[PDB]
This record gives C-alpha cells, sequence and structure tokens, in this order.
C-alpha cells in the first residue's frame, strides 16, 4: 500500500487517585502523595529528645519538693511529661502565677 | 523505646510529611498542624483509562 | 487540558505502556509495535520530582510554645492565647490548601505540555512525509518498516530520502 | 496572551455573538453566516464555574474572639491584642490579593487556551483542504456550501471526498 | 520549557543579540544578517515590568508594636509575645518564598510563550513558501534577498507573488 501509521500517546493506570486543582474539586491522576500526617502510634518515643516521665508528680510538686517526688531532684529534660494521674501529697499550697512558674 | 523527632500528646509522629492533623500541640521537628485530614499532591498526569 | 493533548485530542492513555510515560505505537508492513520515549518521560518526572522535593522539606524544631488547651476559665489572657493559635492554624491550613491546588493544576498542565512537546517534535521531524490524522496519530505516506520507525523514534530520520516517494503518494486523485 | 490567540492573532472579539463564547463565522456561494461552538464554550465555563465555586465557599462560625477596639489606654496587653489582630488582617488581605491575581491570570490564560484548542481542532479536521490565513480564519480551497460548513462545525467533515478538488485549486500558478 | 521553545527546540540563545530579546537571523544570496523583533521583545518586557512593579510596592508605616527581645525571664506573657511574632515571621517568610517561586516559574514560562508566539506569527506569514526545519529556522523555497527578508520582518510580506516559484521548488524529485 506504500503507507504506514504512527501514533503518539501517554500512559494510564487501571486505578487512579483523585486530587484537587484550581478548577476541580476532584480530578483523577495516575498517582499522588499524601501531605498530611493524619495518624499516630499512641506511644512517645524516648529518643532523640530526652523525655522525663512526670508519673505521679506535677512539675511544680517536683520543683517544691513534695516527698513522693524525691526521685525528680536535680533531673533534666528536653520534654517533661505531666500525667493526669498525678497528685499532691504535702502541705496545702497556692501558687499565684502558677502557670507562669510552670512555664 | 523508639526514635522520633516529633512529639505530640497523642504520641510521636513521622515528620516526613509537611503537614499534620494529629495535634495542634507539638514538640520538636514537626509538620505544620492543619485542619485537613488529607491533601493529595499529584505526582503523575491526568489519568485517562481505556475502558 | 490547557495544552489540549491529554483528554483533549488524545482519546485514551495507554494502560499497557508500563516502561515509560510517553511513547510511540505503530503499524506497518512488518506488523505492529510499541516503545516508550524516555526523553519526554524523564522530563515530566524531573519537573515533578523537583517540585515534590521542594514541597517536602522539613521545618525548624519548635520548642516551648504556648498552651493550647486550658483546664480552667481565665478569660482575657486565655481568650488571646486561643485566638492567636486559632488564627495561625487557619492561615496555615489555607496555605496548604492553596499550595496543593496550584501545584496540582501545574502538574496536570506541565505533563500536558510534555505530551504536545513530543508531538510537535515528531511533526517537525517528519516534515512533508506524513499528515496529522487528528487523534494524536500521523499518516505516513511512504513505506516505513520497523527499521524506519526506529529512526523516527531516536531522531535519526532523514526525511529527504523518503521525500520523493511521499510527495507522489500524497498528491494523487481518487 | 500566553497562547497568543485572544488579542494575539485574533483581532477582535465578536460583540454580536451572544449565543456562546467561541464560534464560527463564514462566507461561501450561498452567503454568510455565524454560529457558536458549544463544546469549547462550555469547557471554559465549566473551568471557571469550578474555580468560582471553589473560591466562594464559607468558613467556620467564629464566636467570642478578642477585643479589637479599646476605650482606655492599657499598654502592654493591649499593644499585643492590637498587634495580633493587625498581623492577622495584613496576612489575610495579602492572601486575598494574591488569590485574585493568580486566579485572574489563570482565567485569562485558560480561556486563551480554549480559543487555540478550537482552532487546532479545526486545522486538523480540514487536513490539506484549507490554509491558515493568519488572522484566525482559514481559506477553503473547494466549494463549501452551507451544508458543507455545517459538517465542519459538528465534526462530520470527511476531507477525503473534497481532497481531490482542493489539491488542484491549491497547486496552480498565477 | 512549557511552550517547549527556549531550551526546547531552540538550541541556544544569541549572546550577540544585544538590541532586543527576540529576533531574526538570516542567510541568502546577498550574505548573512541579524536584527531584533521589537514587538515580542517589548511584550515580554511589559509583562515582566508589570509584575515587577506590582511586587515592589511599599506597605504601611508600622509604629509602636510589641517587644521582640526580652532582657528578663517573664514566662507566660513573654512566651505569647514571642510566639505571636515567631508565627508571623514564618508566615511572611513562606509567602515571600512562594511568591518568588510562582512568579519566577511564570516569568520563565511567559517568555517561552513570547518565543513561540513570534515563531507561529512568522510560520503563518510565510504560508506555503517555506518549511519548518525543526531547530527554530525556516527553509525558504524561493529567492529572498535582503529586501525580501525585510518584508518578512516588519510584516509586509505578500506570499502570493512568491507562491508560484516556491511551489515549483518544493515539489521536485531527487
Ligand atoms: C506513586 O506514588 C507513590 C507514593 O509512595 C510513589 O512511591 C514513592 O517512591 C519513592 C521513590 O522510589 C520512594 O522513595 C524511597 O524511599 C526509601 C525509604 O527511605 C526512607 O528512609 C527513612 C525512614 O526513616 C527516611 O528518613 C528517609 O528520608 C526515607 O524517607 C529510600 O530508601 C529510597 O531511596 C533509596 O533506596 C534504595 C534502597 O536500596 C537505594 O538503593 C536507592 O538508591 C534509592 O535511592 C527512595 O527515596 C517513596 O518511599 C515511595 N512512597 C512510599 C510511601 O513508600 C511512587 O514513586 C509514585 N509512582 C509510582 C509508579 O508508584
Ligand atoms: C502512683 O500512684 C498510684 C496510685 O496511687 C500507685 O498505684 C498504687 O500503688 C500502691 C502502692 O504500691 C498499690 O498498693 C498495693 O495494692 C495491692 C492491691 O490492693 C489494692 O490496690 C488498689 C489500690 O488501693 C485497690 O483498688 C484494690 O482494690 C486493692 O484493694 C496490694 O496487693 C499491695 O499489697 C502489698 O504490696 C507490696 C508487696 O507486694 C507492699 O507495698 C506491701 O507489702 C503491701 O502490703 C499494695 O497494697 C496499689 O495497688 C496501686 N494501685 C493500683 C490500682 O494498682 C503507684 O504505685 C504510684 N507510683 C508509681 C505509678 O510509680
Ligand atoms: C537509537 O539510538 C541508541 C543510542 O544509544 C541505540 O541504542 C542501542 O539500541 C540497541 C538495540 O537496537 C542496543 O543493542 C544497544 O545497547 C543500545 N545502545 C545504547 C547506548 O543504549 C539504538 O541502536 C538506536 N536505534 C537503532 C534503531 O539502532
Ligand atoms: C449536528 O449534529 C447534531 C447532533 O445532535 C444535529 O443537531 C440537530 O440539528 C437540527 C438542525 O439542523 C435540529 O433540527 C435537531 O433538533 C438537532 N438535534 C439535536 C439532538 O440537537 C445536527 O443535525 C448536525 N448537523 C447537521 C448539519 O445536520
Ligand atoms: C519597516 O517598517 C518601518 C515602519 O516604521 C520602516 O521603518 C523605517 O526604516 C528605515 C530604514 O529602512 C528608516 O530609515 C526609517 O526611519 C524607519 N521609520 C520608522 C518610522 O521607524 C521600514 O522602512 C520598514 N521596512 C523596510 C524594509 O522598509
Ligand atoms: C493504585 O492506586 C493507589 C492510590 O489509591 C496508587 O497509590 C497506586 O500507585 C496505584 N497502583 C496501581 C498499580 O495502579
Amino acid at each position: 500500500n506504500s503507507m504506514a501509521t504512527l501514533c503518539l500517546g501517554h500512559h494510564a493506570v487501571p486505578n487512579g487517585t483523585l486530587v484537587k486543582t484550581i478548577t476541580d474539586d476532584q480530578i483523577e491522576v495516575t498517582n499522588a502523595t499524601e501531605l498530611v500526617q493524619s495518624s499516630s502510634t499512641g506511644r512517645i518515643c524516648n529518643s532523640p529528645h530526652q523525655i522525663l516521665d512526670g508519673k505521679n508528680c506535677t512539675l511544680i510538686d517536683a520543683l517544691l519538693g513534695d516527698p513522693h517526688c524525691d526521685d525528680f531532684q536535680n533531673k533534666e529534660w528536653d520534654l517533661f511529661v505531666e500525667r493526669s494521674t498525678a497528685y499532691s501529697n504535702c502541705y496545702p499550697y497556692y501558687v499565684p502565677d502558677y502557670a507562669t512558674l510552670r512555664s | 523505646e523508639c526514635n522520633s523527632e516529633c512529639i505530640t500528646p497523642n504520641g510521636s509522629i513521622p515528620n516526613d510529611k509537611p503537614f499534620q492533623n494529629v495535634n495542634k500541640i507539638t514538640y520538636g521537628a514537626c509538620p505544620r498542624y492543619v485542619k485537613q485530614n488529607t491533601l493529595k499532591l499529584a505526582t503523575g498526569m491526568r489519568n485517562v483509562p481505556e475502558k | 487540558g490547557i495544552f489540549g493533548a491529554i483528554a483533549g485530542f488524545i482519546e485514551n492513555g495507554w494502560e499497557g505502556m508500563v516502561d515509560g510515560w510517553y511513547g510511540f505505537r505503530h503499524q506497518n508492513s512488518e506488523g505492529t509495535g510499541q516503545a516508550a520515549d524516555l526523553k519526554s518521560t524523564q522530563a515530566a518526572i524531573n519537573q515533578i520530582t523537583g517540585k515534590l522535593n521542594r514541597v517536602i522539606k522539613k521545618t525548624n524544631e519548635k520548642f516551648h510554645q504556648i498552651e493550647k488547651e486550658f483546664s480552667e476559665v481565665e478569660g482575657r489572657i486565655q481568650d488571646l492565647e486561643k485566638y492567636v493559635e486559632d488564627t495561625k492554624i487557619d492561615l496555615w491550613s489555607y496555605n496548604a490548601e492553596l499550595l496543593v491546588a496550584l501545584e496540582n493544576q501545574h502538574t496536570i498542565d506541565l505533563t500536558d505540555s510534555e505530551m504536545s512537546k513530543l508531538f510537535e517534535r515528531t511533526r517537525r521531524q517528519l516534515r512533508e512525509n506524513a499528515e496529522d490524522m487528528g487523534n494524536g496519530c500521523f499518516k505516513i505516506y511512504h513505506k516505513c518498516d520497523n527499521a524506519c520507525i526506529g529512526s523516527i523514534r531516536n531522531g535519526t530520520y532523514d526525511h529527504d530520502i523518503y521525500r520523493n516517494e511521499a510527495l507522489n503518494n500524497r498528491f494523487q486523485i481518487k
């Protein structure tokens, strides 16, 4: 027949991912990547930042020297962790400007 | 015991993404807290299946 | 489609082309075949990898900030602490939302650019020896065996040695 | 014009075309006429409606925020409350300003895309039977009555049955 | 390159063309020459000057804001003052970073638009009297002296008076 034919094109995928653009709320592309970390383990990794578990002590009880917080004397942290289970067991006190001091 | 640069009240999270929806309260090398639960960034072309 | 090629004049994408993003599909006297174009494939990938790398980079460690949950009612100072944080979050959410939108539209459009860029490169390559059929395919007006097709792809196609035949085939009556 | 069609190679827009955005205007042995192309018209409209819908969506109810006007001098705590709000407003004004700019530039450019997309669709449709006159019009080298024109628009134009005539008309001397 | 012209099908930019941005370079029986195209040159410049002016405009005087460096530890009120300012700076840095990115990509792309716009303007101008060689040059199929070239640039080129010669030169055998 003294002829031939040549087609040009692009690929596709059986499945696809819907993404948002300027003009479209949903539009399908061959793939995409998720930019929002939406999930967690539920557990705090003890490295690399130095974690100090406050356990049954609050930071202020640990500061003042509440007897059940003797284990916290002269300790350091990158992050001090206060637990809801914490309590106080010493003389009744009031820290005006509590939040500032804790901070 | 594990290793993670970003800490929230909900546990540590991966900071390989740019945004996060775990908690507005964070510590360390964390993703930006946003309100969205998902943001798909297209890495391919317009997918036009055959049939 | 902005450049009007993907979902514009090309009807479908090739689900069976899994060795590249853009490519060639042909038919001649020696049968049919298909092979990817690694230039335009890699070009699209490079642009996308570039912006992907550029979006996905880390920020500064943030250390001791303000309280964002409050156990007691404090009024004015708390109102402000809440207001500041909320303001922040809305703005960052906005930026993210917009970023993705702009980026995605651009990705859609740059890949459409690469499609037409490939098509035009070929159209020029073939000079007067073939015609645009409208659907992203060319009609070749001369015998073009598998070796010939392999000179078009790979850009080693001298049109001048086929020119004579092609012109005679193009300009007849019916 | 980015795609170079509207205010680029097309001289004017058609103030008398009020049945569409893009369309055809012609002259032949049976007189002159005009009719809109609903495909490209609707395409531009869909894109714009999409982004319009996407811009114009509501936000969260906002309830008890901070005071933003003050009747007395309070110094440091007021200074901050004012500073926070002002900061916020500048950033939101910026976002708005930029949003409109980007969107508008894109709207200008996507409608220019649709113009060239239509033109190229037709240029391919007509194969070798007509020539690009430069101003957004084609010179048809064969008799093409109103019925013929109505096969070009509506994409039912088989070029092959006119090809013979057109080639003879295209390749003469003067 | 998005429009695929600069660093796409044009191999190099002309370091010796210092009288414009876009232009023409030619060879004929009377030798070689070069001259700039002031239309497309000025068009690119106008767009860029416009956005440049638009980016570079001043803001409001800002007067008595908050303290941003502190000589003493104050805790909660200072924590907030620091937090507000830091938040602000991150957001403004972001906006700036993004602005430049978008603008630069657009500038790259609009100048590529102007290149192809010029090329297409010429391709249409020349009708059937010349062929696209692929590298941003045209092959003229008729004698075209310096005066002739000076009618192509300057858009006073009537193709019809050369058409006859050109067709005969285009459609021979070898
Ligand atoms: C469709 O969309 C998907 C979504 O994932 C894309 O998938 C991604 O593809 C890229 C490219 O291959 C993957 O990137 C790879 O990540 C590996 C994991 O390394 C991580 O390790 C630690 C984990 O703590 C991090 O700190 C670190 O920064 C990395 O995040 C890397 O190992 C890879 O690099 C090297 O790995 C091999 C290992 O032998 C080396 O030999 C190579 O030289 C290579 O350079 C690589 O960077 C990415 O992980 C994929 N996503 C996911 C979720 O896994 C698709 O690419 C896209 N398209 C297709 C067709 O799927
Ligand atoms: C942080 O604070 C929490 C809460 O106060 C402490 O948890 C309690 O710790 C005490 C002291 O170690 C535990 O007391 C032990 O209780 C066992 C069960 O008895 C009662 O336990 C709970 C709490 O009262 C009741 O709800 C339950 O119904 C039982 O009636 C006893 O078996 C233990 O007896 C012996 O324990 C050891 C020897 O093994 C010695 O101390 C004595 O010989 C003692 O006789 C003891 O009485 C209590 O059980 C803990 N609570 C719970 C729910 O288990 C944490 O210890 C404290 N510190 C941290 C977490 O580091
Ligand atoms: C196309 O050009 C490339 C130049 O790299 C050639 O690629 C070779 O292809 C043959 C198969 O035909 C392989 O055996 C070689 O290993 C390839 N070489 C490289 C460096 O990739 C190819 O030969 C050219 N096309 C034709 C039809 O010969
Ligand atoms: C173009 O294609 C459309 C297919 O829908 C045809 O549209 C019809 O146009 C005629 C007028 O010529 C109307 O009477 C019909 O009601 C239209 N039908 C529909 C479904 O819209 C049209 O006939 C085609 N063009 C020509 C020249 O026949
Ligand atoms: C191109 O058109 C312009 C119209 O302005 C002409 O420009 C003149 O060029 C000549 C040199 O050939 C100068 O002497 C004149 O001063 C120019 N006039 C202006 C107003 O710029 C030019 O003549 C046209 N091209 C040719 C080949 O004649
Ligand atoms: C399947 O779709 C997912 C998105 O849900 C995508 O990440 C993946 O690349 C797709 N894989 C295939 C083989 O289509």
